Formats: structure tokens, C-alpha cells, sequence
């Protein structure tokens, strides 16, 4: 199969320049056709550029004419993305996307579209710094338990910016498990908890560890949720 | 007749194209084999030039146009001393540095 990775997150400055790499595994590299695709925060999608690497003629959007640059490498098999002069509305996620395409002759090709698509990266601009998040364990209690199933979970305050991951036991426990969405203060940061509701049994039994991590901050955090000692 | 314009200018050696292109295709058994061997690469090498001709989008020509520019770092002589003070003789020895370079242009130039 074909597979697209990406870069990490980015955080920059207004009047900087952005730029994001995107590698491909499973295809020849030189007749497949590569796209740079972004979406805002609660927008839609809006196609940026794409090109195919051994025609060398990239396509833009007449929008972003004169600040996007669209570059390929094929020794290393990676398209680089380039975004200069970032504005306060350049904050969004940046996707790379590969689709397959022929030729007609006479210079014509015919595509299909973007079958296959990246993870994403977030990229975000505001006068602010990095700041190292905070994790406080939401212990189950009494209070939390319902017909024999209690609610607990961990959360995460004062870190800038997005975004954080949050898992339960490295993965292995999924069900149940809500992660409600970021918002923003009046102080300027974001915070969050998510939460996971299990049988009463299981507490005396079962240890339950929150990762967070905080790849702008390069911080990782395990939280061990017990309940609350009485 | 036959390279009659070797010391002429580029410009009036490029009326007589066909004089040259006639003679390119027909103008024991130890000495046998050798003479067949020489109309056999002269036929190879035919085929090969009308082969790149075709290639680069110029099939049945003798003069052609093309879409790729003139880059000026190849030769910053202008049209008046170049087909009218220069012989093909000259140009060859010139521009037999960037030769290859033009050929990939006109091919990735007609491919695409
Ligand atoms: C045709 O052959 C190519 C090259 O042998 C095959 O590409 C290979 O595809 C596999 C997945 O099927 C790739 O493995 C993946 O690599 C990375 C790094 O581990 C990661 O995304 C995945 O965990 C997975 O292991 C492999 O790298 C890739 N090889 C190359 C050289 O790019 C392709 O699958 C074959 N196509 C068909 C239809 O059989």
C-alpha cells in the first residue's frame, strides 16, 4: 500500500516563513502526483497546490500567489511545502495528499483525485510561547459511581499550543474513553480532560495511567488515577 | 555540390540542407562481410538521427522551430554575427560544451 508521513507540529511568528515535509512509501515517486491541501480551525477544506514531480511545473492558487512554494526531492523521496509572510489566520492543518494520474499525449493529463492522505500537521502563529503542560488526576469517587460504574479521568491546563495527545494504559484500554475538546481562556491558554468511566470492581484491581503528550513542549507526562484516599 | 558551403556563412549554408541530407543514405567472402558492415551502420545511424528528429517533435523536417528559449549563457552573440560573420564549423566548436543540456530541454520540452 501507500503510505504518506509528516512532519511534527509548528509554532512561528507573524512575518516568518513555515516549512512542512511530506515522505511517501509504496509508489515510484517521479509519476505520482503530490498535493498540499489545508484546513482551518471550524472552515473547510481549501486545496493549496499539487503538482506532478517530473513535469516540474507546480499549480497554485491565485490566493496564494507569490507566498507558497511547492518543492519535491526525489533522492529522499519528500515534498517540501513552503509558507512565507504568515498572517493571524494561518493557523490550521496542513495536509498532503497523493492521487494518480495519465496521459492522453500532446501535453494532456487526467487525474483521479486524492486517494491518499496524511495525518496532518498543526501549524499556529500568535505572540505567545511554548508552555509545559499541567496534569492534575481526576480521582474517582464516590460521587462519581452510578450503577456500579465510576467515572475518572485526568486534566490538562496551562499549555500553549495546540495540540496534546492523551491515552489510557499506552493504548489499551479505549472504550469508555472521552477526550472533550480544547478550549481557550481568559488567560490566554487552553486546557482540557479528558475522561473514562469503569466498573467500581476494577478500581481496587485495575491500574489506570493517563499519557499526555506535548510535542512543541517535548513533554511527556504519565499520571497514575487511584481514588481518592479517605 | 556536396559540402559545397563549409566556408560559407550559417546563413547561406542553411539553403542547401538537402544536398548533404542525399548523402548520407546512398551517396571473397572476407571482403564481403566488411562491405556489408558499412552500409549496415550507416543505415543504424540513419535510423538513429531520425529517430531523435522525431523525438523531439521535428518528424519529416529539415528546418524546424521549437518552443524551448535560448538561454543566454549558452552564447551571448547576436543574430547579426552569428548568421552572417560565423560558420557551422565555428558554432560546433562554441557551443559543444552545452550540447546535452539543450537535447534533455528539447525532449522533456516536447514530452511535456
Ligand atoms: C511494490 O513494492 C514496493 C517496494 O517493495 C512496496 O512498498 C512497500 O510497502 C510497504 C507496505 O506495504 C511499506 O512498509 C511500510 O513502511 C513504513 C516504515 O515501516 C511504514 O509506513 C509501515 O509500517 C510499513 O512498514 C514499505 O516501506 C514499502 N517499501 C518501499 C521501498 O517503499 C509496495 O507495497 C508494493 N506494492 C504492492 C501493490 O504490492
Amino acid at each position: 500500500e501507500v503510505q504518506l508521513v509528516q512532519s511534527g507540529a509548528e509554532l512561528k511568528k507573524a512575518g516568518s516563513s513555515v516549512k512542512l515535509s511530506c515522505q511517501a512509501y509504496g509508489v515510484a515517486f517521479s509519476t505520482y502526483s503530490f498535493h498540499w491541501v489545508r484546513q482551518a480551525p471550524g472552515q473547510g477544506l481549501e486545496w493549496l497546490g499539487g503538482f506532478i514531480p517530473l513535469v516540474g511545473k507546480p499549480n497554485y492558487t491565485n490566493k496564494f500567489r507569490g507566498r507558497l512554494t511547492i518543492t519535491a526531492d526525489e533522492s529522499a523521496r519528500t515534498t517540501y511545502m513552503e509558507l512565507r509572510s504568515l498572517r493571524s489566520d494561518d493557523t490550521a492543518i496542513y495536509y498532503c495528499a497523493g492521487g494518480g494520474a495519465y496521459s492522453s499525449g500532446g501535453g494532456r493529463f487526467h487525474y483521479f483525485g486524492m486517494a491518499v492522505w496524511g495525518q496532518g500537521s498543526t501549524v499556529t502563529v500568535s505572540s505567545a510561547s511554548t508552555k509545559g503542560p499541567s496534569v492534575f488526576p481526576l480521582a474517582p469517587s464516590s460521587k462519581s459511581t452510578s450503577g456500579g460504574t465510576a467515572a475518572l479521568g485526568c486534566l490538562v491546563k496551562d499549555y500553549f499550543p495546540e495540540p496534546v495527545t492523551v491515552s489510557w494504559n499506552s493504548g489499551a484500554l479505549t472504550s469508555g474513553v472521552h477526550t472533550f475538546p480544547a478550549v481557550l481562556q481568559s488567560s490566554g491558554l487552553y486546557s482540557l480532560s479528558s475522561v473514562v468511566t469503569v466498573p467500581s470492581s476494577s478500581l481496587g484491581t485495575q491500574t489506570y495511567i493517563c499519557n499526555v503528550n506535548h510535542k512543541p513542549s517535548n513533554t511527556k507526562v504519565d499520571k497514575r488515577v487511584e481514588p481518592k484516599s479517605c | 555540390g556536396f559540402l559545397g558551403a563549409a566556408g560559407s556563412t550559417m546563413g547561406a549554408a542553411s539553403m542547401t540542407l538537402t544536398v548533404q541530407a542525399r548523402n548520407l543514405l546512398s551517396g571473397l567472402t572476407v571482403w564481403g562481410i566488411k562491405q556489408l558492415q558499412a552500409r549496415v551502420l550507416a543505415v543504424e545511424r540513419y535510423l538513429r538521427d531520425q529517430q531523435l528528429l522525431g523525438i523531439w517533435g521535428c518528424s519529416g523536417k529539415l528546418i524546424c522551430c521549437t518552443n524551448v528559449p535560448w538561454n543566454s549563457s549558452w552564447s551571448n552573440r547576436n543574430l547579426s554575427e552569428i548568421w552572417d560573420n560565423m560558420t557551422w564549423l565555428q558554432w560546433d566548436k562554441e557551443i559543444s560544451n552545452y550540447t546535452q543540456i539543450i537535447y534533455g530541454l528539447l525532449e522533456e520540452s516536447q514530452n511535456q
